[PDB]
């Protein structure tokens, strides 16, 4: 069993260009995550010596 | 064989004898012993999750 907690920061920042329009876009982000990660995990094996 | 020179009933006649060591051959009590050894082996198994 396990409990992902993935969290993060960012910033960004774009401009785009056209004939009389301008403007930028500047940027910042953060998301974080409560996860649950589990498994069931079977085996067999044979050792043959 | 009694020697010539005590054949005279004044001259004892008897025997000197004694052992001289010519070599001694000691040899150490000890054993050995050797080994080799093969081996083969087969896994197969398995694993779902």
């Amino acid at each position: 069993t396990s409990r992902t907690h993935t969290s993060e920061v960012h910033g960004n920042a774009e401009v785009h260009a056209s004939f009389f329009d301008i403007g930028g876009s500047v940027s910042a982000g953060f998301s974080n995550s409560n996860s649950s990660t589990v498994a069931i995990d079977h085996s067999l094996s044979l050792a043959g010596e | 064989n009694v020697s010539p020179e005590a054949r005279h009933p004044l001259v004892a006649a008897y025997p000197i004898v004694h052992v001289d060591m010519e070599n001694i051959i000691l040899s150490k009590n000890e054993d050995q012993s050797t080994q080799n050894t093969d081996s083969q082996t087969r896994t197969i198994s398995k694993n779902t999750s």
